[PDB]
């Protein structure tokens, strides 16, 4: 029974390194994707200056 | 304009609320390692190769860590504003641009003394040696009792005759999950009923606890835990059981008011 | 149109970083520690019965 | 407690490099929208030369 | 929020890191000492009925 | 009674070089944070050129 009741709690509450890499690497390159955007977007309203106003 | 930046505004209240309820379930992750060491050296107590010697070692410990819980509750604060001892009461966190969207925050306390932390303990009065066998027709325990809910039950235990006291104890474990029974150094089959799983005075009815006089109901908690005697480590045992349940119940509490205000961040940005 | 006092576009991309950025968190400290329920946020019922066990 | 009464500190005290850069971009732009606009009014009383006065 | 000034995901780590770092140096106490009690901490009223027997 | 005392200077007086590698790398990133603002700050004064004067 500490055997099963460990490979329970395992299943429950361990973390499964293989899908968590998975999952950080996936934010990491959201997080590049959304600041290269947001770095993109800041210079939108340049585009105003550009009319000498 | 008033609109955005009340919900600017609405975004901090929410996230302040998510630091509180966060430094709260944070401390009570101390609560509940320190309540499960106290309940693994109440188990290693309850032998009965251990002398008085050793389960006054286990004690020592057993205070110890009991006065860990309520230095945890008292000195827990989020910048001086005291949370696990009782007096954060309900705090209601303003998330929304305009007033009246609030959400009600409740902080409990986990002091060991806390009577959600414990139960009630009722122990029998005639001592069963092991030459006690439950009898033909006086075999029957009747628990009269309330939930928490409020709901009254009925539950009944046929125990088998030829059981002896232990074995008596162990099949009233397995049956009912609302009551813990075990049996102390004199024999005696006491009997916890967690404030968290029933209210009021259990009542003993049948054969069985007409052999077994039940005695009055005294209220237990963690703070008053004593290993020192086979019977206390066993009760003990019990009552840690019952606190584990509540400081479980709170962080559930806690952890699914964050979720929430986790979705309320969401919808304020959008 | 294009104007200079406010960007969506910049609030837009700001809103998916700190998503990204959330999930990042998340998933360090899943690694970190190698439990996936590291509070009752991540699993309420799933915390419980893993204590239990 | 030592974490999250830092978290706490950060949502408070620290700042949030995402939207401060943007909002520097934005009072650039400004900057640089009223410093045309008052090169263009400061011509507007020399029409008034052009009143032969 | 992408702040500079407060790392909550490394205040972290270094706790879990601590915390592996204790396990690593009481598991290779127990290993050359040969004694999983080497102290009242690791089991007090253990340490007291071994050292009567 | 030698581990013991030197357990204790270790706390007292060794560097946690955990928490020192960020402390660091947090300094580098707020002075390459102070050196890029100091720059676009040098040339706020460019701005009176711009007004004919």
């Amino acid at each position: 029974i500490n055997e099963n009741v460990n490979a329970s709690k395992s299943r429950i509450k361990d973390t499964d390194f293989a899908k968590e890499t998975t999952a950080l690497t996936k934010s990491q390159i959201l997080s590049q994707a959304s600041s290269s955007v947001l770095a993109q977007a800041k210079q939108a309203p340049n585009a105003a200056l550009s009319l000498l106003g | 304009n008033v609109q955005s930046r009340g919900l600017d505004v609405a975004v901090r209240n929410a996230n302040d609320g998510i630091s509180i309820a966060q430094t709260a379930e944070g401390a009570m992750n101390e609560t509940t390692n320190i309540l499960q060491r106290m309940r693994d050296l109440s188990l290693q107590s309850a032998n009965g190769s251990n002398s008085k010697s050793e389960r006054v070692a286990i004690q020592e410990e057993i205070t110890a860590l009991n006065d860990e819980l309520n230095r945890i509750a008292e000195t827990t604060s989020f910048g001086g504003n005291k949370l696990l001892n009782g007096t954060f009461s309900t705090k209601s966190f303003q998330i929304g641009a305009d007033n009246g969207e609030a959400v009600m925050l409740t902080l409990k306390d986990m002091r060991s003394d806390n009577r959600m932390m414990g139960g009630t303990s009722y122990v029998a009065a005639e001592g069963k040696d092991k030459d006690w066998k439950v009898q033909a027709g006086a075999n029957d325990i009747t628990f009269t009792l309330k939930d928490i809910d409020g709901n009254d039950q009925t539950i009944t235990v046929n125990a088998k005759e030829g059981d002896d006291i232990e074995e008596v104890a162990t099949y009233i474990n397995g049956q009912t999950d609302m009551v813990k029974a075990s049996v102390n150094e004199k024999g005696q089959l006491q009997i916890f009923a967690g404030n968290n799983k029933v209210t009021g005075d259990v009542a003993f009815s049948g054969g069985l606890a007409g052999a077994l006089n039940m005695q009055a109901g005294t209220a237990e908690t963690v703070d008053t835990i004593d290993v020192t005697s086979v019977g206390g480590a066993q009760q003990s045992v019990a009552v840690i059981d019952s606190a584990l349940k509540y400081v479980d119940s709170h962080r559930a509490e806690l952890g699914a008011f964050q979720n929430r205000f986790n979705h309320a961040i969401s919808n304020l940005d959008n | 149109a294009v104007n200079v006092n406010t960007n969506v576009a910049a609030m837009t991309a700001q809103r998916y970083l700190t998503g990204a950025t959330n999930a990042q968190q998340t998933s360090m400290e899943r690694l970190s520690s190698g439990f996936k329920i590291n509070s009752a946020k991540d699993d309420a019922a799933g915390l419980q019965i893993s204590n239990r066990l």
